[PDB]
């Protein structure tokens, strides 16, 4: 992810460079950009499968937990590295994501942002970009319920809607 | 509810000509200038009402608006700009437009004329076609719209045509005060909205709105139409979820035209299936006004609820909103809480009535007699105390058990006793 923050489509082509670039020939650019996203999947799948089947007293179970974080930094590098015609269609997948990272967080952190005293608190522009970040997944939460009245995957719509009802 | 998931998709994204501007920074009972502002955008702009608006506050801005539409009457909104002494430099398309529109109005009454002479079935649909145009873009000629929408009405592209067009016959006539035309496209919407059109989630949505437009300000016989409107799409107090809802004011209206034209028994499914349903629960936090006769009738409070009601009297008597029916409201608000409060009584005081209320002991006395001289209330007065007592504390239930149970046994066993 910082090397392909680093390029923006260098060795791609684009017929540009071709002598010796292509990222559009074996074969199609958009294609292997979304493919990271399926390279990051497998680390997705393998990090439930554990903490699936770790004990549920174990130190080690505490432990898995703190690399939950981790993995939605790298979805959130992800997010800002799309790239409109890659969203549009890894959107349905990405709002499941979001849900899988937000379908059972507890009251703490809601409580923080709407109870502590505005006079006293971030006045700031760190933390104007952070807890802004945190209320990013209700402000996208409400675009995608009206991207989704364009989709037909029905069993993302009413698994999605069930979270939203959990988000409320 | 089906067509609230149509609705929840959408939120709220109404498709309103105005688009979202409306009279900034106003001043006393922010609810009622909150109220005006989401009626004035979803009736695509009244015109009439801000006059109205201006009579209860003093706003300039009126002008605003006032000046930017000319089909209400082009002299009408040039002389109140040019009283107020707004310098336009920039009224220059009406000499124009206005004489396009008057050649257009006469050589079309020339075949106007000529296709009602001969009757033939394809020139009067080639007249009423090449009328239609001329009176969608200026129906202001409002007499020569009613004529074209007497007879026909349809033209090849017809739910979408026929159906702005009964809205802007019952929004015309119902600004320039021809209440006939007005009821009768009020009637006219009503029977247009079953069949229905393509329902697309806006369209049922504005379709709900407009019914609630022609039926909401009260001129004849609008109990009736709140009668038509409750079980049409079956009681809502608001018809749309979506948490955004505020039309705020039509279950005060609604309430009423139950009290004053049916028995109260009644307003117990009121409370529950109106009043107690989600839609109202959004509502009443953005109505205490409304909250307040609400709460105070389903706590039963005798002396919080009665100068909380009377202090909700002097806002409501200064409500400059149309409803025709304003101290039949009132009265029977003052009555309706009484009768609540008298259902489960021992005693009243007459005096404890009266000041509460601001009346003099007598006024009072002759008050609850009016309750007693209806069958509102059963009772004794005491003379020399000046106190009415209850006592509906029925004893003896035995009686009305064994009437039903030995009279259709025995009479059933007396029907066997034959074959």
């Amino acid at each position: 992810m910082d090397i392909l923050f680093a390029n923006p489509n260098i060795f791609v082509g684009e017929n540009i460079l071709e002598e010796s670039e292509n990222l559009q020939n074996v074969d199609q650019p958009l294609r292997v950009r979304g493919c990271i996203l399926t390279l990051v999947e497998r680390m997705d799948e393998e990090f439930t499968k554990i903490m699936q089947n770790t004990d549920p007293h174990s130190q080690e179970y505490v432990e898995h937990l703190k690399d939950e974080a981790q993995v939605c930094a790298i979805i959130e590098r992800v997010q800002r590295y799309l790239e409109e015609k890659g969203t549009t269609e890894e959107i349905c997948r990405v709002y499941l994501r979001r849900i899988l990272h937000t379908y059972y967080k507890f009251d703490y952190k809601a409580h923080q942002r709407q109870l502590t005293p505005p006079e006293g608190s971030s006045k700031s522009e760190q933390d104007q970009a952070e807890n802004e970040g945190e209320d990013s997944a209700v402000l996208m939460e409400r675009l995608c319920k009206y991207i989704y009245a364009k989709d037909r995957t029905d069993r993302i719509r009413t698994c999605a809607i069930l979270c939203h009802i959990y988000h409320h | 509810y089906d067509l609230t998931t149509r609705i929840a998709h959408f939120l709220d994204r109404h498709l309103v000509f105005p688009l979202l501007e409306f009279l900034s920074v106003k001043e006393i009972y922010n609810e009622k200038e909150l109220l005006q502002g989401k009626l004035d955008l979803l009736s695509d702009t009244n015109m009439v009402d801000f006059a109205m608006d201006v009579y209860k506050n003093l706003y300039s801005d009126d002008i605003p608006h006032a000046l930017r539409e000319k089909r209400t009457t082009v002299v009408a909104q040039l002389k109140q700009l040019q009283a107020e002494t707004e310098p336009i430099v920039k009224m220059f398309e009406d000499p124009e437009t206005t004489r396009q529109m008057q050649s257009t109005r006469d050589g079309r009454m020339l075949f106007d004329y000529l296709a009602d002479k001969h009757g033939f079935r394809q020139e009067y649909l080639d007249t009423l076609y090449r009328y239609a145009k001329f009176q969608y873009e200026c129906g202001n000629y409002s007499g020569a719209a009613e004529y074209l929408y007497f007879f026909r009405v349809l033209v090849p592209a017809t739910d979408r045509n026929a159906l702005s067009s009964l809205w802007g016959k019952l929004a015309s006539e119902i600004l320039m005060q021809n209440w006939d035309a007005a009821m009768e496209d009020l009637t006219r919407l009503k029977e247009t909205i079953d069949n229905n059109s393509v329902s697309s989630p806006l369209q049922s949505l504005q379709q709900r709105t407009w019914l609630i437009h022609w039926s909401l300000f009260v001129f004849f016989n609008h109990p009736k139409g709140r009668d038509n409107i409750i079980d049409l799409f079956l009681y809502q107090p608001q018809y749309l979820n979506a948490i955004q809802t505020m039309c705020p004011h039509i279950l005060r209206y609604l309430t009423t035209a139950v009290i004053t034209n049916k028995d109260v028994r009644k307003r117990r499914q009121v409370l529950k299936d109106l009043v107690k349903v989600i839609q109202q629960e959004s509502y009443t936090y953005k109505d205490p006004i409304t909250e307040f006769v609400e709460c105070l009738y389903v706590n039963f409070d005798f002396d919080g609820a009665q100068k909380k009601l009377r202090e909700c009297e002097s806002v409501l008597v200064n409500d400059f909103f149309l409803v025709a029916c304003l101290e039949d409201f009132i009265e029977n608000a003052r009555l309706f809480i009484f009768e609540t409060f008298c259902r489960i009584h021992q005693c009243i005081s007459i005096n404890m009535l009266a000041d509460k209320l601001n009346m003099t002991p007598e006024e009072a006395e002759r008050w609850i007699v009016n309750l007693i001289r209806n069958a509102r209330l059963d009772a004794k007065i005491d003379s020399k105390l000046g106190h009415v007592v209850m006592g509906n504390n029925a004893v003896s239930p035995y009686q009305q058990v064994i009437e039903k149970t030995k009279s259709l046994s025995f009479r059933s066993q007396m029907l066997a006793m034959n074959i």
